[PDB]
């Protein structure tokens, strides 16, 4: 209260910020012509 | 009375012949006021729409939803039926409920042709639709250069 | 079809100008996936 | 293929697989059928 926060908002903020993302690659398919790199991006990963 | 309207939706040649030689209002409507030739401009059946004009139907007989032959045979690329219809005193720029005109319709589809014939035979290539939209305006948001020409 | 999504509407701006679609996107029909490319004596190929 | 590899570099190997089996076998083989993007060690655009 002295924040004006809800347990709505606490579970909000949980999914958002203990999340897994799937963010695709650098050089991806379908790629480019003469791409060099190809690496997955790792985006938010669950907390621990 | 019914006879003919299945008759003419189904293509049956003679059935038609005899049902008119027997008498059958050539202006009949179904419960969605489609009269046979709206059935045969519709499933393009050109041979009945010739005979039906040629016995008095009603070239500009409109169904409850205010669309006549006309629309149907340009809505769906019946080139030849257009001819026909508009041959026989088909009014070009007749209106729907909808606002909608033939030009609209033939021009939504992209039949190129019919949209020539129609303009040929006046449509008013500016007449727009209850949400004020032209052929033009069509052709543009269907993105068909060819068309958006013509017009 | 490829022109009917290509004139989904996205936004109609102040002037009241149109954003479709296809004003901020290509449009066709290609795999669900480009992993994997596969030949047959060096052709495109598919098979079971 | 190495780390990081790409799809384009792997089709190249491929290709030159697909190239001696055809030529210098021209006499023993009949097809090489060629898939980029996955192998027995694992799938990736560096595997084939």
């Amino acid at each position: 209260n002295k924040f004006q926060l809800t347990p709505v908002d606490v579970i909000t903020a949980i999914k958002a910020q203990n999340a897994q993302v799937a963010a695709g690659q650098l050089g991806g398919t379908p790629p480019v012509k003469g791409q060099q790199l190809n690496a997955s991006i790792i985006a938010q990963t669950r907390l621990t | 009375g019914k006879k003919l309207l299945e008759a003419a939706r189904a293509g049956r040649d003679d059935e038609v012949r005899i049902l008119m030689a027997n008498g059958a209002d050539v202006n009949a409507a179904d419960v969605v006021g489609w009269t046979p030739l709206h059935l045969a401009a519709y499933w393009g059946h050109l041979e009945i729409v010739e005979v039906l004009l040629k016995n008095g139907a009603d070239v500009n007989a409109y169904d409850t939803l205010g669309s006549t032959p006309l629309h149907l045979a340009a809505h769906f690329g019946h080139l030849e039926i257009v001819e026909v219809l508009l041959k026989n005193g088909a009014d070009v720029n007749a209106k729907d409920d909808n606002g909608i005109t033939p030009l609209h319709l033939a021009a939504n589809r992209g039949h190129l042709e019919i949209v020539e014939v129609l303009l040929k035979y006046g449509a008013d290539v500016n007449a727009q639709d209850k949400f004020g939209k032209t052929a033009f305006d069509i052709s543009i948001n269907n993105g068909n250069e060819d068309l958006a020409e013509i017009l | 079809s490829t022109e009917e999504f290509g004139k989904i509407l996205l936004k109609v701006n102040q002037d009241g100008s149109r954003v479709l679609l296809r004003d901020v996107a290509k449009i066709e029909l290609g795999g669900e996936n480009y992993d994997i490319i596969a030949e047959f004596n060096g052709q495109p190929a598919s098979g079971l | 293929l190495p780390a990081g590899a790409t799809q384009e570099r792997t089709q190249k190997v491929l290709n030159e697989v697909t190239h001696y089996y055809l030529t210098k076998e021209k006499n023993n083989v009949e097809s090489v059928f060629a898939w980029n993007g996955f192998g027995f060690a694992g799938r990736g655009q560096n595997t084939g």
